[PDB]
């Protein structure tokens, strides 16, 4: 009825319920930085600021997905995210920091991908509750 | 070729799956059946079944003066000899000749299966009513409250002792939920079911019964054991009845009961029983008696002297034990049917943990949008 | 043959279930039947187990000075033997002549056993003692004031041996209050302080009476002793009538004030309850009086002798004790004579807790009214 | 008355605080004594007191025929009367004439009265060795070290890691302390010393004995009881000797074993023996058997017709209680001789405690100095 | 009279202590000693107790076909009847003829009781299950990074409501964990994997062998079914030698092996040495096999069908059984069959908190190495 | 003869006590804000001291009266929740409801919120009362 | 052998055992103000800064010696803290702070009570632990 | 097989484990000040730094070696102990006997502490080892 997966899932499940909110503030702020004096430079280092800031946070919790799944069996649920981690490595090996498109383009891309994950984490434990 | 009498009592003998279009012995199947098979290719000779008319092993009428059953059958010529399972007694010994026994047994007790292992989702907080649950609740948000005004109005003394009052409070309330579950978990695990009779006639909350009328009762009275004496005053001053009609009675009762009664019958019939549905039974009290089953036959016979070399020269071979295995394990409908906590004892802890989480990122997020936005932008 | 003269009074006469059906001594059965039984085979004669009429046991008249009950039928002649519990006393040997007792015993105290008392408003300081409490209360203050010190006297290493016994000693009391705890509600052992009659004659909080007609009104009246005499002189000043007309009365009140009466009568009567159900009666103390049932047989007669050495020969040969353990415990019912935590357990913990918060709150507002009031005023 | 035989045991019969000064009846004192005299105001008659010579109640030899002690003397005109404890038995009622019971009795058990509530100061270690509080001290003091450096030369990850790590330590550590001690208290309340015989047959750590001889082993003998079979098989098979020599024996080993040994005796001297120094001795099981104790007389005489009423009318006044409470408790050495944690359990907490507080206090001082000190004036 | 051969096997033919002082059938005793009495006073005859000289049950010899044994001294006269623990089987009744078992048994399994296995290296862990240890963890670990989150991505609300939820759980699961640790230590039920011989059969860890010249022998070499073959094979090739050359030689080597062996014999003899000394010992599992006990008598006879009828007389009357549990339970010595913390217990917790504090301690140094690094060269 | 209830009233009571000391308070702003209404440097330093108080005593009011209204619907006593529903009406209301204008109706609102909340006090005392002995 | 005011008197003693320090300082700041420009303001005003700060912790100290001795039965205690505890009453009513003199004399009296009471209190406990 | 001694070696170790990493870091601080021996203000600011670290690294060398010690007397070893009781009679000398002079000893010094501690660690491994299995 639990088996211990369901409570991985229900984690991952709260964590990207946040992630996604996280990733439309991401697209949100590239739509308003779209209008590219010391207004203007203010209101985008603010935000930059933010933006810059909140890199850990994602690393903390993939890292953190990866190894849930990894202690909890959930085979066939790792191999959908060990990509994203290895684009995260390459990020940090090199990120463009012209700018803008491939910025917005991986921003969107990400978020698809975590809004169907997030379907993909509830049907998962969904179905591993009801396995009776 | 030879006559045989035997009686339908399964599953020593019984009827194959089409009776209608079958016509000689292999009309029926059954122990009893491969038994006779290896007597007559010991003893070599041809026989003919035969079922007794009155569905009786044999007794006397204190007016009649006359065996019936089988007994009475071989007695008065109409029967060869007898392949059952027919309980060696004294009377009977008196008038025919029985060979050793080919099945030794004796009565047994009977117990539902205990499969109860379904805790309540919530049942952690089962050690103490929510009428205190809600307390706890309020009155930590209250304290809570309390602190932010204190050190709000305020900015200690009041701060101190609401602290320790509050350490108190937690102390007296970790430690009277941790008291009542170890008593709990505790009474729970030092429950011995039972392993024998005297389990049984030292307490009185499982009643424990028998048929309405057979040997099983004749031995409890006349008993000078003490244990099986207590029994036999309990259940004669037994209300409501213990004793009961034919056995499926007895089981279906002892079947709904969880563990309030207990049957009281043969060894082998239990056993069966175990290795059929719905497997939710079981036989665990060594047999308290001790007798057996065997091969009758006339008195003045030549098979009998014949006969016991069999029984005998089967039972060495372990063709007994076989035939035992086949007809109630390998024809058994149940193949062959702890002390830690399983996570289900504890479910709506991590439940209300995920809850409590999500709501606080839902609170995190309005409140981060109330700010940034009113303030940047607004 | 002889006339057995009894009466009607239970584990010692009984009417078996197939009375209706029977006639003659198989009839009646019990205590008596077995013991006249045993005195029959000691002495080898023929009886015939009759009744009293006026259904006592035997007495005179104050002004008549008849003998009403047994006595009067065998001073009379009406009978010839009566084995019934006859109680023994001078008056009756003036005219008779009895055996050596059978059975002693004497007065006795019939109570409910301990119910679970209640929920003890203060029952978590229960587990251990009030001095322990302060103690732990004046440790909380008064490294409360040390830590207090080490940072207006000093700005550590000081919080830190300081942290650490404390977290040693707060530790070890919460183990032990827990552990306590716990073993108080695993077991759940009742006592009462009813141990004797000198504490019913201490305390009055709880009554008890015996039958307003009798030979222990009777005793209780006279002897003249520090102690039963308190207690005559309570119940003659006591009200309500703790007397009653019948035993039954007594033990269904007794049931009804469950922790408010106690009744007295023979020992052998009240181990008699104490088996029958509803099982919530129990014996206390030890018999205050000693006296002692014997045969009994008119003053000139022939079998005084051979009843007094049959009495003596059953008493050594271990019989009489088994007839009792039969009729009493054997054939006793009672033979066999864990639960959620309710808030009326920690109900002091939340007073003490909302005093306090309380208190505090109190203590904040008069130190914000004096502190704003000062620095706004100067 | 009028010969008085009877034997020198206590307290029935002894001798005034100064014997050699002394002649007549006013030499001896005892219940036994004013027995005679009461006896004497009823029958009014003058008497002598005299000893017996074997020192001996009464007994035949298996070749002599010929009863011993006091009932010798009585059937051989050296006595007129006997008071004394002597023992009611069905071979000597048929030789002399037996009143009634003056004083009811049976076989009882004695124990040590048990006061070890002496526990050790720092007891509140024992649930497990030093072997792991030091562990605890250290590893406290290593993660405290740990967490300072981890602060100082890195102003966290690893301060959380370090956190968890402790408090899942901690969790452990102080689960298994509480529920240590918590089986340790349970066990210790959940053990009903005694409260009958059987309480002893289905138990052999607490040994059980008689004397070498006489009629208690008799009496376990010829014992049809299941219980008291069984007492005398495993006393039969007893290794070392349960039985041993006179009373005295037994009785001082069992007063230095704590709870290991018991004796076997008789109620009234079991009484008398409780109410004796060093008050270390209690009685609790009830009695097993029930016997009496008799005023015997030569059987043609006229007293016993003239004493079995004084003896009713002394047990109905109440005398002769009256006279047992003064002989056994007025003249008692002893006058009449829970469940929570009392401070001695936890005195070695509070010890620590004042000490880790002084010890701050004079690290604050030394601190405080070597810092103004050094910095202002030096 | 007639010529009772038996043998000195126990507890069926014993010499009493006092058998040098004595001579005559009062010398022996035991269980066949009563029945040998039971059956006379049945039957009505002398006898004289003698005993065989061979020191043998019974056989032939394979190349003369002589008899050995109580065989030898019947079918050659030199005996009238056997009442020996005599197994019955298809050679000897081919000679001669038995009588009805009078005592059933079959192959059994002795072992050493459970004893306290190793405290457990990572027994902490076994009041709970692994994976509430995992979620736990993910718990931890989980709300650190909410709370991480409401730091940086927020500046409370979230902390508060968090807060109180981890403390409730903390509080749950340090109350479970308590709880059920004091139910483990406080009972500590003992059982083992070993409830048949299909265990034994899947497992190889603990061996098992037989006497290597008997009948056990012989019949596990025979007996073809899928698990006693298994068993055969498994004892033909296994080293060192588990077969043993006497009884008391494997019952030595079961107590030397605590955790090791299991030894196979009569049930009868395994239910002997469970309730003798060192009552380190215990029959697992039923039995195996089903034999028999019975009288013999020679093939021409006359007392056999009167033995035959006694022995189903005694059977019927509860007596057997009898003598069972006077020579086995009531004779029995076992009739009764807490502790400090040892570190053992705990070990692992311990090994984890240093392992996680040199990983924290890493983490911290690379930290330093990097952030100062970087701050200085940059 | 506790209902679970006793404990929430007393509880209501004893922030309703912080309750009447904060609305006493605001009446004694308020009367010497009329009064007044570097002398002039003081009076604004004053003014922005006690506003400032003020604003910091807003949460409060919110917190204890949204605590009483779910206190007593767990509770499930609709005999004095539906009395305090209105004042949590008015509270939202303030909102799109809500310096010599506003404190002329502001005085008088004060005065009877502090008689409010007393009766409440009141009411609430005498229900634990009355429900702690049944 | 406990009694639990062996506790009170063990809590006083070590309390005690900082007064007694307290006051031994402040004979030693009165000793070293007795030199009675902007050197000397300074070292007075930093001393007496602490001295007016520690005056709180005797009133505290004292409440707890008092009120543990009333709990604790210990009344013969008591009575010989009541008239510290009136004459510091009488201090917060009116106290000077020519104001030197009687400082000095008043911190003497004081110190010797103190250090008295401390070999009261440990007799008394002495024999309480004895009174077996 | 514990024996109490296992876990403190363990510690101990875990503890000159963090030792070595500061010798090290102050042996190569100390290379650098030699080869080191507004760019003089920059080099100001560096040493300045490197003494305030070297500064706030010198409470853990007593507090752990004070506690090698006690750990190791409380275990009752003293085939060690002994040992580490030299270090500690030269910190406590070091008082009352202690920039191009301090150096020139201190480096030689730093290297033969180095070398001792690490010896120790050994010594306690190998200890915590063959005390493990016996």
């Amino acid at each position: 009825a639990f088996t211990f997966a369901a409570f991985c899932y229900m984690l991952s499940l709260v964590l990207c319920a946040a992630l996604i909110f996280f990733a439309i503030w991401h697209i949100i702020a590239f739509d308003e930085l779209r209008t590219d004096a010391r207004e203007r430079l203010r209101n985008i280092e603010r935000i930059c600021f933010l933006l810059r800031k909140l890199v850990l946070p994602e690393y903390s919790i993939h890292s953190l997905f990866c190894i849930m799944f990894l202690c909890a069996q959930e085979w066939l649920t790792l191999g959908l995210n060990v990509p994203l981690l290895f684009y995260h490595f390459w990020r940090y090996f090199h990120c463009p920091a012209d700018t803008l498109s491939y910025c917005q383009k991986e921003a969107w891309c990400k978020l698809a991908f975590y809004l169907l994950s997030f379907f993909y984490y509830l049907y998962c434990m969904i179905y591993t509750l009801v396995s009776s | 070729t030879v006559v045989v009498t035997t009686i339908l009592e399964s599953p020593y003998v019984m009827m194959k799956k089409n009776h209608e279009m079958l016509e000689g012995n292999e009309r029926y199947e059954g122990y009893c059946v491969d038994l006779a098979a290896e007597i007559a290719k010991h003893c070599g000779f041809k026989y003919k079944l035969t079922i007794v008319g009155d569905g009786k092993y044999g007794a006397r009428d204190a007016d009649t003066k006359i065996w019936n059953g089988m007994v009475g059958e071989l007695v008065y010529g109409k029967a060869d000899i007898a392949i059952a399972p027919l309980t060696i007694t004294l009377v009977r010994e008196e008038v025919i000749d029985f060979s050793k026994p080919f099945m030794s047994l004796g009565i047994s007790i009977m117990i539902k299966k205990p499969q109860k292992s379904k805790p309540g989702v919530f049942s952690f907080l089962d050690p103490l009513a929510y009428e205190i649950w809600m307390c706890i609740v309020f009155a930590y948000i209250g304290v809570s409250v309390v602190l932010f005004l204190v050190s709000r109005f305020s900015p200690s003394l009041s701060g101190r002792i609401v602290g320790g009052v509050w350490w108190f409070f937690t102390l007296i309330i970790i430690s009277s939920y941790t008291a009542n579950l170890a008593a709990f978990l505790t009474v729970e695990r030092m429950v011995s079911p039972i392993e024998s009779a005297e389990d049984l006639s030292k307490q009185t909350e499982i009643a424990y019964g028998t048929l309405d009328s057979g040997s099983t009762k004749e031995f409890f009275r006349r008993s000078k054991i003490a244990v099986f004496d207590k029994m036999w005053t309990y259940m004669r001053s037994a209300e409501p009845s213990v004793f009961v009609r034919t056995t499926a009675e007895g089981v279906a009762r002892v079947r709904k009961s969880k563990g309030k009664y207990a049957y009281l019958l043969e060894s082998t019939m239990n056993e069966y029983i175990e290795q059929r549905k719905p497997c939710d039974t079981m036989k665990v009290g060594g047999n308290l008696d001790s007798k057996g089953y065997g091969i009758a036959t006339p008195k003045g016979s030549s098979l009998g002297n014949a006969v016991n070399l069999a029984v005998l020269k089967l039972n060495e071979q372990g063709l007994l034990d076989k035939l035992k295995n086949k007809w109630w394990y390998d024809k058994g409908e149940c193949g062959s049917g702890t002390s830690a906590l399983s996570l289900s004892n504890v479910a709506g802890v991590f439940y209300i943990l995920v809850g409590g989480l999500g709501l606080a990122m839902l609170v995190a997020l309005i409140e981060f949008c109330y700010k940034s936005r009113a303030e940047a932008k607004r």
